[PDB]
């Protein structure tokens, strides 16, 4: 009884808009065309 | 009372007319750059 | 696709359905064009609501 | 409740609406990430 | 202007052609006339008709 | 050369000193209209049943009123959103006892409020100009649709518009109130952010040009004939405007571009009235502002008051009172 | 120093005005974590298999036909607004309590035949067809006692 | 098997994601890697049909 | 009518079919049962009168007044039922149920707005005869309640059951030992019961549906306003329809 | 007899108006 | 009766002809400027400055 839920959706919800930002600090790492 | 019916009616599409027809003819063109 | 899920595929949930509103095939639409062009061409206002 | 085989995805499902509105905000880091210009 | 009548003959041709083959085909697949098929579908239906104008 | 042509020449022509356009062929018979009849019936119009239950509300002079408490009275509740002209009323008394004349002034103007949206398109277009000056008007063109077709159309009645009236236009406000909460609606809350910031940025830019006017004038005449009409040159200095606004509160809070600030200074009211515009249009059907009634609730249970309980107090003073015959059975679900 | 829960995890949770403690504040499983039921197995008090429910559909069942038969009185006169209101009024609970009790695969083939003409008696009755309704009317009637000849 | 064969079809996609937009917004990537996003594309795509059989034999 | 049963509801709304009586045919006689009882009695207005002193050549006679309908076609009684208990000589009919009353509003020369209740109830109508004739003559006097109920309040919050019992906007007038007796009749709000007559005449009976149908004629005074103003008699005619069962 | 001086307030301002639009002085350049 | 659902509200015949007289009038005065016009010229901006 540990609340799974709260932990499944705050880390589904950090994972998702972290995902976001990975791909834009991705290509300026990458200098690619933003 | 479908007499005064007649006129609105009458008067309604004589307004909306002016309006269709008149965008109708040519209005983009009316503009002071040309034409 | 409407018309054939309706007619053919399964229907479509009539509320006005005799029994109780229910999945229901379309077997008869009405295609005279006076009933069916009669809701695009009647007034939006109470009673007629377009 | 999703079927039997897939309540474990139910909390990922939770986020998945709200996904379109991070793409407006995408479109604004990517904009600022390359200065406006 | 003799080839232009020439050209509304031959536009009327291929266009009536088309036509009486929907008209044969219709009064085949309706068992009536077209003035009585056309008339029914651009009536109003018996049931649909509005009681109508009972207001003094 | 032709009939319609120069027919066509006169209606789009920039020499007349009224503009006409094709948008006034809809927007002058319109608008011409719903002014003689609202005349009329504001001078001389009998009274109104307006709740439909047969209890005539007088809206006019002749009938008793002065300028504060007199109105064009709305429809009759058992019209409904039933469109009422004359020719459906059997006779012009029985279209004055029914509230037809609010039908008739309200569907010309806002009709003709449209059609001189589109008018000033027009003489934007026929000028040279830039188009958009009449999306600014579409905000009090949507708030003047909102309160007159688009509230009667969720409520489902005419009865329910506002009233064309000055004491009409606060029972109005009070009755919305009680049924929607529109105080607690944030829209209202961005429509009073719009009027209250539109009047501080027209008084703050009104402020700062008249500030940094430049001297071509005496003691004894006006400071206006500084300024003459077509002249080319800038009539105020603008960097000692943003030099005393940026010393006011900070450098980096101050428009330096006139451009951007006259943007600035068309998207705030436009787009706070655009928005309190669609909370009458979403209050229209019963999406209502913020219920915080009994949220506060102490650990035993019981309910602590705050300032929103005191304020629907008030909401249900106005809605026990509110059309006091006209409510049968418990609810107001209209 | 007052009751503090992080949503379920850090302080009390069991608290009355805790909202995201989802199932962790009752013992009882929920039938979701978005739910404030438990799930339809035993321990719930309403059982399906119970005789007033089953004399309850057979009841709807049997008055349907009384209704049903009700509707050719209507046809020698021109009442079509009685037909209709009458394959509407009482029979409104029709459709539930036949495929509440069509439970094999004959059932439900031998209920829709019932349904199918049904809406052939509702469809005639719109269309002012008074051959088509009675014919269709004792369509839905022999429909209706071969479903309920079954059991 | 089915939620070990969709949990496997979320990490894939959640892979792809965050690494195709980079394959294809860097100017020379793309055509010197889809072999190897082509081969991603298609245990992708076999997986939601492996998914589909697994649904609908289980139903 | 059978012509009005054939039609569909979305058939006549709108139409102002629902307003009117339905008209029967024919000339027959029916003989009323021990347990006769008619059951959709409509009763339609057709013609309003409202009497008042009118200026004709050079004299003022009292003239019924012909006024104008402005509540617009909800008029029409209907549905009304009640037992028709024969007598030794005559038929007697007592209305029990049904919409037998319709507010009205009548608009007299001048501008002047006559609201009256409409209404038959509590009619015990006396016939001549025994049986339902194209000649039978029926009629009788009936009760008609206030306009308003004791729950209606006034435009400054007073009713008979229910409001303030003073003019509260001027507070100053509840001083002195004389109070506010001036504003008595004003804040007297009195439920009044009037009394009506109505004159039914059959002239068309069909026996085959057990319909009769004909003219009446009907005077009753108009609203009162809860005791506040005089009432002024309001003359009626028009065409009933019933069943006999 | 209040609303003759309603209505000669509100048709005195509206004649304003009138030559407000229609007499003003218009604006000239030089 | 105004709940019944006219098209364009045409209840009698009288309407139905003042529509079509109306509308027939403006378009007889829009044919005298653009009657007469070739259907096969063309042109390959966002606006046409024909003719008059
Ligand atoms: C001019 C336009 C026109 C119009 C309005 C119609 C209208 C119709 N056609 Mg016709 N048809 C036409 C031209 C037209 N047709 C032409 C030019 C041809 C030759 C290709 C046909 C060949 C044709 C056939 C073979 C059939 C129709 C049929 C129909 C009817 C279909 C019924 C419905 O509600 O949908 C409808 C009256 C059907 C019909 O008559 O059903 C009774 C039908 O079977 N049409
Ligand atoms: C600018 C002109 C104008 C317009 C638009 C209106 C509009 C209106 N008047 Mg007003 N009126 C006007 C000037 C105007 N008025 C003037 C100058 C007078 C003094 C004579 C009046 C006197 C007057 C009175 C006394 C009354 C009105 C009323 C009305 C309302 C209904 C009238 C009606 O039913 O017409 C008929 C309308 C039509 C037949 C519609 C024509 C539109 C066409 C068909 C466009 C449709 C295109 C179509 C969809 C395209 C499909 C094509 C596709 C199928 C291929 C309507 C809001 C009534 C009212 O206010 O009710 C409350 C009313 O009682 N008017
Ligand atoms: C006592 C002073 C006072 C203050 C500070 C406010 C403030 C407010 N009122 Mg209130 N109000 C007041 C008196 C006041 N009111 C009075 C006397 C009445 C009549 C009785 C009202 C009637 C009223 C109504 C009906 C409503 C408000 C609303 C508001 C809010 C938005 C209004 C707005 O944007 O205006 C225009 C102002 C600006 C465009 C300038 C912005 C002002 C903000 C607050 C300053 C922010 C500074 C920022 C934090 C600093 C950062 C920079 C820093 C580093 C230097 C705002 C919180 C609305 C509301 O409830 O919103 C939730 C609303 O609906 N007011
Ligand atoms: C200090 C407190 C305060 C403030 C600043 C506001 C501010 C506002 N209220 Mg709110 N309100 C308040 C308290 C307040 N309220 C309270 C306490 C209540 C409860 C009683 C309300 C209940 C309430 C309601 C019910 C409504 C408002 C609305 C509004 C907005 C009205 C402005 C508008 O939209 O006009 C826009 C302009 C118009 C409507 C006029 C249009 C002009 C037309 C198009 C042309 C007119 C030409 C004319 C006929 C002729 C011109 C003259 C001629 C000679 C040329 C404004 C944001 C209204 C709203 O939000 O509507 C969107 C609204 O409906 N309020
Ligand atoms: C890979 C292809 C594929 C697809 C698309 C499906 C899909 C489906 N199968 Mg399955 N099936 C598959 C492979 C597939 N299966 C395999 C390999 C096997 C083993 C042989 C099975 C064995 C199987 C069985 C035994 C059953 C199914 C069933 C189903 C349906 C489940 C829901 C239902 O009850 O139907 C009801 C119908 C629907 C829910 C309609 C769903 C489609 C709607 C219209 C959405 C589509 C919208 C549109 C395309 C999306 C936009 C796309 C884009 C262009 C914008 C669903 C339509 C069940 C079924 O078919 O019931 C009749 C069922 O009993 N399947
Ligand atoms: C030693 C000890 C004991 C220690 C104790 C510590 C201690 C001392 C602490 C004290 C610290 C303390 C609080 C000090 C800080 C001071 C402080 C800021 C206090 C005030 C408090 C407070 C919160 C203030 C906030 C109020 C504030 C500044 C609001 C303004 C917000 C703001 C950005 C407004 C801008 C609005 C705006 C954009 C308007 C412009 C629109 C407009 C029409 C402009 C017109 C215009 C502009 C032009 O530009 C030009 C050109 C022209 C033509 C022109 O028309
Ligand atoms: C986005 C903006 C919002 C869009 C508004 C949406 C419009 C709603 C759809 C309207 C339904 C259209 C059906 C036809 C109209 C209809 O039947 O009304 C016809 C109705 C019916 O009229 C009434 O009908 C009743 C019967 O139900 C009775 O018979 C009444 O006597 C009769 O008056 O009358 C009106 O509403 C009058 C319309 C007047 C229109 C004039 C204004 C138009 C000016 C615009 C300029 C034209 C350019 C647009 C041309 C395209
Ligand atoms: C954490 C949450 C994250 C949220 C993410 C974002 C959510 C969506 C926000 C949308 C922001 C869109 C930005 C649009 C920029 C734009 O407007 O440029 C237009 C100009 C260009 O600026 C001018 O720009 C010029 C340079 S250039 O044009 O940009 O190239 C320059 O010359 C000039 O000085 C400068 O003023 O901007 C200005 O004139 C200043 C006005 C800015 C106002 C926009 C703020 C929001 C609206 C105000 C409140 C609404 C009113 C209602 C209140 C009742
Ligand atoms: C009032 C009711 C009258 C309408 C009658 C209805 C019949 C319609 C006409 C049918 C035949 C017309 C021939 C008449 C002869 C005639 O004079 O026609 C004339 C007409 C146009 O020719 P004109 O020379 O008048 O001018 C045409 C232009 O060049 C402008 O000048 O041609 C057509 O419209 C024929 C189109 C055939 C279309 C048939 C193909 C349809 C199949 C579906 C296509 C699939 C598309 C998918 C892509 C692969
Ligand atoms: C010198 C001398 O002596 O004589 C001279 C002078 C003279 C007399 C003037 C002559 C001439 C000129 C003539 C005879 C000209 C033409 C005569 C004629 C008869 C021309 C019909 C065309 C019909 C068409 C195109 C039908 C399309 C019909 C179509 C496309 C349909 O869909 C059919 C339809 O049923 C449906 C299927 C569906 C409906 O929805 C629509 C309708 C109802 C329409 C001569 C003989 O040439 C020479
Ligand atoms: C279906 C699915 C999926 C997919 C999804 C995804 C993953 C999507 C993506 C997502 C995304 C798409 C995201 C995005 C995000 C974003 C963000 C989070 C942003 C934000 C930010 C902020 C807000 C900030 C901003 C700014 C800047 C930067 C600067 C200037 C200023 C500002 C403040 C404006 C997965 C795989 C899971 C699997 C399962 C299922
Ligand atoms: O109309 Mn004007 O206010 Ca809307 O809620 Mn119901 O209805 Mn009446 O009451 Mn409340």
């Amino acid at each position: 009884m540990i609340n799974w839920q709260v932990i499944g959706q705050l880390m589904s919800t950090a994972v998702i808009m972290l995902a976001g930002p990975a791909v834009i600090v991705l290509l300026a790492l990458k200098k690619g065309n933003l | 009372m479908l007499t005064l019916k007649i006129l609105v009616y009458t008067t309604v599409i004589f307004f909306v007319s002016l309006f269709i027809f008149g965008f109708l003819s040519s209005d983009p063109s009316r503009n002071p750059n040309r034409k | 696709l409407l018309v054939i899920k309706a007619m053919y595929l399964g229907g479509v949930y009539d509320t006005w359905a005799p029994g109780g509103g229910d999945v229901r095939y379309i077997t008869t639409p009405t295609l005279n064009p006076i009933v069916i062009f009669g809701y695009v061409f009647r007034s939006p206002f109470g009673g007629d609501g377009w | 409740r999703l079927p039997e085989a897939y309540v474990v995805f139910s909390p990922i499902v939770d986020v998945l609406p709200i996904i379109p509105v991070f793409f407006l905000l995408l479109a604004f880091v990517w904009q600022a990430a390359i200065g406006f210009r | 202007a003799y080839e232009e009548k020439r050209l509304q003959e031959l536009k009327h041709c291929r266009l009536a052609m088309i036509g009486v083959f929907g008209l044969w085909a219709q009064a085949q697949a309706s068992g009536v006339g077209v003035t009585e098929q056309i008339g029914a579908a651009l009536t109003t239906p018996d049931y649909y008709a509005k009681a109508g104008y009972f207001l003094p | 050369v032709s009939l319609w042509e120069r027919f066509c020449a006169w209606i789009t022509s920039t020499e007349n000193r009224l503009y006409i356009g094709w948008f006034g062929c809809l927007m002058f018979p319109t608008l011409l209209t719903a002014t003689s009849c609202f005349i009329i019936a504001f001078i001389a119009a009998p009274p109104v049943d307006i709740d439909g239950i047969r209890e005539p509300v007088a809206g006019s002079l002749l009938y008793g009123n002065n300028i504060i408490s007199g109105a064009v009275v709305p429809s009759s509740n058992a019209i409904g959103m039933h469109f009422y002209p004359i020719w459906e009323a059997a006779s012009i008394d029985e279209w004055l006892y029914n509230g037809g004349p609010y039908q008739l002034i309200v569907l010309h103007f806002l009709l003709g409020v449209s059609a001189y949206m589109g008018r000033e398109w027009e003489l934007s277009y026929r000028l040279g100009m830039r188009p958009w000056i009449f999306v600014a008007f579409s905000a009090p063109v949507a708030a003047a649709s909102a309160v007159f077709l688009v509230y009667p159309i969720g409520q489902g009645s005419f009865s329910d518009g506002m009233p064309l009236g000055i004491s009409g236009t606060f029972n109005f406000m009070l009755v919305f109130q009680a049924e929607h909460n529109i105080l607690m609606h944030p829209f209202h809350m961005a429509g009073v952010a719009g009027v209250f910031g539109g009047s501080l940025f027209s008084a703050m830019h009104g402020s700062l040009v008249t500030s940094s006017l430049i001297r071509e004038t005496t003691e004894n005449e006006s400071t206006n004939y500084g300024y003459k009409f077509g002249q080319e040159e800038e009539t105020y200095n603008i960097v000692a405007a943003h030099g005393y606004f940026g010393r006011l509160i900070f450098q980096y809070a101050s428009f330096n571009n006139s451009r951007a600030l006259h943007f600035f200074l068309a998207l705030w009211p436009v787009v706070g009235i655009w928005i309190t515009s669609m909370g009458i249009s979403t209050m229209a059907f019963n999406l209502n502002g913020f219920n915080f009634n009994q949220s506060v609730v102490d650990s035993q249970g019981r309910v602590i008051n705050t300032w929103a309980d005191i304020l629907n107090r008030a909401n249900l003073g106005i809605e026990v009172m509110h059309e006091r015959n006209a409510h049968n059975f418990p609810l107001d679900l209209a | 120093s007052p009751r503090f829960s992080v949503f379920g995890l850090v302080g009390d949770g069991t608290s009355y005005s805790e909202g995201a403690a989802y199932g962790t504040d009752q013992a009882d499983k929920l039938y979701s974590p978005y739910s404030v039921y438990s799930p339809e197995g035993e321990k719930s008090l309403y059982k399906p298999d119970n005789a007033e429910y089953l004399a309850r559909k057979k009841a709807v069942l049997a008055e349907t036909k009384n209704r049903l038969q009700k509707i050719p009185a209507y046809v020698d006169k021109k009442e079509w607004f009685n037909v209709k209101d009458e394959l509407t009024r009482y029979m409104y609970e029709t459709r539930g309590a036949v495929r509440s009790l069509s439970s094999s695969v004959t059932q439900k083939e031998k209920a829709e035949v019932f349904f199918r003409a049904l809406e052939d008696t509702y469809g005639a009755a719109t269309l002012k067809k008074g051959d088509a309704v009675k014919a269709s009317n004792d369509k839905a009637i022999a429909a209706l006692d071969a479903f309920t000849a079954t059991l | 098997m089915i939620t070990l064969l969709v949990a496997l079809l979320v990490l894939i996609s959640l892979g792809l994601v965050v690494t195709v937009p980079v394959a294809l917004a860097t100017p020379g990537e793309w055509e010197i890697a889809k072999g190897k996003f082509n081969r991603f594309f298609q245990i992708w795509v076999f997986l939601v049909i492996v998914i589909a059989a697994a649904d609908g034999i289980s139903s | 009518k059978s012509q009005i049963n054939e039609l569909s509801y979305l058939q006549v709304k709108g139409t102002g079919l629902a307003n009117r009586c339905a008209e029967v045919v024919g000339e027959d006689s029916i003989k009323p049962k021990p347990g006769a009882k008619l059951v959709d009695m409509c009763i339609e207005p057709k013609a309003w009168a409202v009497e008042e002193e009118v200026g004709k050549a050079g004299k003022t006679e009292k003239k019924f007044v012909n006024s104008k309908v402005m509540t617009r076609q909800t008029y029409t009684l209907d549905a009304i039922e009640g037992p028709i208990t024969v007598d030794g000589g005559k038929i007697t009919f007592n209305e029990k149920e049904g919409i037998d009353y319709a507010a009205t509003t009548v608009q007299l020369p001048g501008g002047e707005r006559v609201p009256f209740l409409f209404t038959v109830k509590d009619l015990v109508a006396k016939g001549n005869g025994d049986t339902f004739k194209p000649g039978f003559q029926m009629g009788g006097d009936f009760n008609t309640p206030s306009y308003r109920t004791g729950l209606f309040l006034d435009p400054k919050g007073r009713g008979g059951t229910t409001g303030y019992d003073m003019a509260v906007a001027l507070p100053a007038l509840q001083l002195g030992e004389e109070g506010d007796a001036e504003l008595f009749g004003e804040n007297n709000k009195v439920f009044d019961i009037t009394q009506g007559r109505i004159e039914m005449e059959v002239n068309k009976v069909n026996a085959e549906d057990s319909e009769i149908g004909g003219v009446f004629v009907a005077t009753q005074l108009s609203d009162t306003d809860m005791g506040s103003k005089t009432p002024k008699k309001v003359l009626t005619k028009g065409i009933f329809y019933a069943k006999v069962d | 007899m209040e609303a003759l001086v309603y209505t000669f307030l509100l048709i005195g301002t509206l004649m304003v108006i009138f030559f407000a639009v229609f007499f003003r002085e218009t604006p000239r350049i030089l | 009766t105004e709940g019944t659902n006219e098209w364009f509200g045409v209840d009698d015949l009288r309407l139905l002809a003042v529509l079509f007289l109306g509308h027939w009038a403006i378009l007889s005065l829009w044919l005298g400027s653009y009657g007469d016009s070739n259907e096969d010229e063309d042109f390959f901006g966002e606006i046409d400055y024909s003719a008059r």
